[PDB]
RNA sequence: CGAAGAACCUUACCUGGUCUUGACAUCCACGGAAGUUUUCAGAGAUGAGAAUGUGCCUUCGGGAACCGUGAGACAGGUGCUGCAUGGCUGUCGUCAGCUCGUGUUGUGAAAUGUUGGGUUAAGUCCCGCAACGAGCGCAACCCUUAUCCUUUGUUGCCAGCGGUCCGGCCGGGAACUCAAAGGAGACUGCCAGUGAUAAACUGGAGGAAGGUGGGGAUGACGUCAAGUCAUCAUGGCCCUUACGACCAGGGCUACACACGUGCUACAAUGGCGCAUACAAAGAGAAGCGACCUCGCGAGAGCAAGCGGACCUCAUAAAGUGCGUCGUAGUCCGGAUUGGAGUCUGCAACUCGACUCCAUGAAGUCGGAAUCGCUAGUAAUCGUGGAUCAGAAUGCCACGGUG
């Protein structure tokens, strides 16, 4: 069974990029098992503010890489050839290993 | 306003296929409950077999025929008072106002139900009765009737 | 102009260079005839004074001398070098405005 | 009111967010709200810093923080000073490793938050709004640019009736959300009323 | 052998193979007189059929879900008039006609902030 | 209409009891761990007592969080001005309008531009023209919906092949529906006719889609001293052993009428029984709640699954098949009331939602007058969500038929 990834920076893409492979991905040919969250990768980091000396400054950043699973539980052909019809999304890595 | 296209091509009866028939079946249904419609007046639209005993068709068309009127008025605001200078009613609203007099007046008819309500009507129409027919000369009395200002 | 000029034409829809090649209709019409000019002339010719009326007018509030060939309903007020001739006739026209790059042409020796 | 956000309204295209992470109804409660305290303090101990944005990466339990500033080197501290306590600063706000890495502003004479931070102070300083808010603003149409839309609030002056004020150059078609354009406010809370700023400087177009 | 046609309209999919015999027609394992047949007018689904002489002429196997009555049978008229075009393509000017080759862009509405629904006015009597 | 949700609370209002550095902030003095169980007096607010309790900086002065109480600067005000204001909003109006620089014109206010001729949804465009250019607008960038392509294939899909504990259930298959990131496509681009051989119009071809594709979003200069000091902020004015603050109960659901916006009817285009087919967009750890068991039923007991294309709320209504009842105030329509019950929550008299039984009114389509609606529209039919412990016919939103 095919498994999908998607890991984006936030639900404002994430969203819709993975609602449409449920959607469109999962008619009635796939099986899809369910979609899942994940456990989010959170890394921040702090940087001094101000040029040279004050110590005291520092400044906290931080990215949010939010991802979700799904993956489709069903090898068939004529909705496990209906995925590549989406590639759109300015930004939501799409990791179709198996 | 200004806007000037086409009509909205209706789709025929469910059986027969007539547009004709069509806007009737639009114009005697309600709520959208077009199937009632269907099944209110294609009934009595063939119950008139026990009325008559034949291919039952034309009846409707001449049915309609007592039922279509020519004239009509139409008060203009002009000569400060308010005209009424009455005109004739081209074919494409003759057939579809008759239709509304045989329904908006069939449902006062107060018999056993619409759907038989509405059938007598019918024979009531080309054998001049109700208010169907009435308004026709009920209306008749003002245009062709007062050409005094058409 | 240079946008013909080499293939700097060939930008944008065939429909937009349309739409740019039409200011040139206008453009190198209206002032087609004057983009040399790098600065207000020392001298100006007209034809008719009726007419280039407006032109004249301008002129004399720079201080750019007028030569013009007014005619019987022209106003010569307007004119510092009245040249009283048939503001028309076909013939009058080609003669004297010919004749003028005429004396202008080896006018710089 | 009568006018959209010329900035959330591009939110979209040509126009980053200030803040790019993900988080879940869970946590995401709490987290634009840290995001804030932090947000708002690293202006308070580094107003005079001249800091423009300050956006806020966050990968996982480590926020990364950017404050651009047109004066990087008073935002650094004395070679450890600033970055030091800020970064530290960050500690139990967000309980995470923060780390912050500074972004220096380039030509703070076309950023809209220090255009309008300025003129604002200027205000503050006793000074006619009508000469900073042209001249002292004008700036930004010098150093490239085109098209700058400023606007002072009202009680501009000794005066209890409020009044608006226009002054732009060039051009700021913020009815294009391919034109891109550089707003924010600032205020400036003086003897009297608080007297507002919107700076429009529109960045070129798509 | 087969040709495929999708069709739709009004959050509808159609979906009928046509083949060459076998006037027999099914949709999703029911007839299209024991699915459709009696219904409000569901005579527009064989209606492209018999508009070329059918029955004795070709198959009929769709597998249409999505959208009421009218709609999953405006559907399967698309999917079915856009198939035989298949098994000629040059039968186009026919059906196109009679209007089956165009499909019903004419979709639902989405309702509105400020109204009650997508476009009915709440009204104030007094004003 | 602020109220996307008034039983307490909310609350701001009334009555009564009660508290005056005070419920909410800091500073000081001296004390006292915070904390938990607690007894009595009271409607409660509270006060009068019994314990249980000693964490640490330990430089053994002092301390920090917090508690007591004393004094005062004050704290507190949903109190007054929206003609003191900021911020925010409605409206003319998505209307096409509103201006500026320079130049020119009149002694000047001012004009011109921006008017005129065609044209467009438009100060849109094309000519003209003493104006030449420019800005805010309109258009276009944004979303979304309408076709196809690339890509990935779980919970989604099943075209083929195969195995069926017939259900894509199981191998398997990336085709197809779909999902969702990125792309192509629409521009008067091409054809013809009108128009001055211009803008543009009228048809047409090609397409999945025409002449800003459909709908959103986007609201110029300003007007109404328009609205909001009651969300918030704030000038000035006010009150302070009290227009501050706590509790209890009551009120905002009163009536002896009126006016506006709605829902459900008045019925056989219907009700009623049985049977049964089709959709979309959505919510959910003090949550949504299965299956199963009980009860006539609301619901209760037990207890899985899902923190989500996996599960649950959710197993659409119109509809279609049959049959019935036959135009009576009915087999219509349900208001009212009585009988008795459930679930929320200290608690539902006042003042809640719902279930069952019985009661079963007005109403037989509504003057004068008036409103919305130009296409998936009006019309009608259901579905979900915000607020929320639990009071929706309101609001926001989705799709069916049309």
């Amino acid at each position: 069974r095919i498994r999908i990834r998607l890991k984006a920076f936030d639900h404002r893409l994430i969203d819709q990029a993975t609602a449409e492979i449920v959607e469109t991905a999962k008619r009635t040919g796939a099986q899809v098992r369910g979609p899942i969250p994940l456990p989010t990768r959170k890394e921040r980091f702090t940087v001094l503010i101000s040029p040279h000396v004050n110590k005291d400054a520092r400044d906290q950043y931080e990215i949010r890489t939010h991802l979700r699973l799904v993956d489709i539980v069903e090898p068939t052909e004529k909705t496990v050839d209906a995925l590549m019809r989406l590639d759109l999304a300015a930004g939501v890595d799409v990791q179709i290993s198996l | 306003r200004r806007r000037v296209i086409g009509q909205r091509k209706i789709l025929p009866d469910p059986k027969f296929g007539s547009e004709l028939l069509a806007k009737f079946v639009n114009i005697l249904m309600v709520d959208g409950k077009k199937s009632t419609a269907e099944s209110i007046v294609y009934s009595a639209l063939e119950t008139l077999a026990q009325r008559s005993g034949k291919s039952e068709l034309e009846a409707f068309e001449v049915a309609l025929e007592n039922v279509r009127p020519t004239v009509e008025v139409k008060s203009r605001r002009v000569g400060g008072s308010t005209y009424q200078v009455p005109v004739e009613v081209r074919p494409v609203r003759r057939n579809a106002l008759a239709m509304r007099w045989i329904v908006e007046a069939a449902r006062k008819r107060g018999d056993k139900s619409m759907a038989l309500r509405l059938a007598n009507e019918l024979s009531d129409a080309a054998e001049n009765k109700g208010t169907a027919v009435k308004k026709r000369e009920d209306v008749h009395r003002m245009a062709e009737a007062n050409k005094a200002f058409a | 102009e240079t946008q013909s000029q080499d293939g700097t034409f060939d930008k944008l829809t065939k429909k937009e260079a349309l739409m740019r090649t039409r200011e040139l209709e206008k453009l190198e019409n209206s002032l087609g005839g004057i983009k040399d000019m790098g600065g207000l002339p020392d001298a100006l010719f007209v034809i008719d004074a009726d007419h280039e009326h407006i032109a004249i007018k301008e002129a004399n509030n720079l201080g750019i001398p007028v030569f013009a060939i007014v005619d019987t309903n022209s106003d010569p007020d307007g004119v510092d070098f009245v040249i009283p001739g048939n503001d028309d006739a076909i013939r009058a026209v080609t003669l004297y405005l010919g004749a003028v790059a005429a004396t202008v042409r080896e006018g710089r020796s | 009111g009568q006018k959209v956000h010329p900035n959330g309204i591009r939110l979209g295209i040509v126009k980053p967010w200030n803040s790019t992470w993900f988080a879940n109804t869970k946590e995401f409660a709490d987290n634009l709200d840290s995001d804030f305290k932090v947000r708002q303090y690293l202006t308070k101990e580094l107003a005079k810093a001249s800091v423009s944005r300050i956006v806020i990466e966050r990968p996982a339990k480590s926020i990364r923080v950017t404050i651009h500033t047109a004066r990087p080197g008073i935002v650094i501290g004395k070679k450890g000073e600033d970055v030091e306590k800020l970064r530290k600063v960050v500690a139990d706000i967000a309980g995470v490793p923060a780390q912050i890495n500074i972004a220096e502003v380039r030509k703070p004479e076309l950023d809209a938050k220090l255009v309008a931070d300025s003129i604002t102070s200027q205000l503050e300083r006793r000074v006619m709004f009508r000469r900073a808010m042209k001249r002292a603003v004008q700036n930004a149409m010098r150093l490239g640019a085109k098209g700058i839309k400023v606007e002072v609030s009202g009680r501009l002056g000794g005066a209890e009736i409020a009044r608006t004020e226009w002054y732009r150059e060039g051009r700021v078609p913020l009815h294009t959300l391919r034109a891109d354009i550089d707003y924010n406010t600032s205020e400036a809370h003086t003897t009297y009323g608080v007297i507002g700023v919107k700076v429009w400087i529109f960045k070129g177009e798509i | 052998n087969q040709y495929y046609g999708t069709g739709r309209r009004k959050s509808s999919a159609a979906r009928v193979f046509i083949k060459p015999g076998n006037g027999k027609i099914v949709i999703n394992q029911r007839s299209l007189e024991q699915y459709f047949g009696r219904e409000t007018a569901r005579m527009v689904v064989r209606q492209p059929l018999e508009l070329v002489d059918m029955v004795e002429k070709l198959d009929l196997y769709i597998t249409v879900k999505g959208g009421g009555i009218s709609g999953q049978a405006g559907a399967i008229r698309h999917g079915i008039t856009r198939a035989l075009m298949e098994y000629d393509e040059s039968l186009r000017s026919e059906l196109r006609k009679a209007g089956f080759v165009t499909r019903d862009a004419r979709q639902v509405e989405r309702k509105k902030v400020g109204l009650r629904k997508a476009r009915r006015r709440p009204q104030f009597s007094k004003r």
